């Protein structure tokens, strides 16, 4: 019906018996965000450092 | 120091030597980085 399917083999199998999730996305939509930290020492990424 | 005070000095004046004192400050990385 238009929404893909996306694979992940991150969701969890045991005995066959896994999961399906319908997801909406966006802050503007009210659906899921993703969180991360902004500015950081090192900084390697999107809230990500290296540091020695 | 000039000794009794012709103008003699004293052989064995103070010394006065420096002393360190140190203080460890340690933070989490998370509290900081956060």
């Amino acid at each position: 019906r238009g929404v893909p399917l996306i694979p992940s083999d991150k969701v969890p199998l045991e005995n066959g018996k896994t999961k399906i999730l319908l997801l909406r996305v966006g802050e503007s939509r009210q659906g899921v965000v993703g969180l991360y930290q902004p500015n950081l020492p090192g900084e390697q990424g999107m809230g990500l450092s290296v540091r020695f | 120091q000039v000794k009794d005070a012709f103008v003699d000095y004293i052989d064995n004046p103070r010394e006065y030597l420096l002393s360190a004192v140190n203080t460890v400050v340690d933070v989490h990385t998370r509290i900081s980085d956060l």
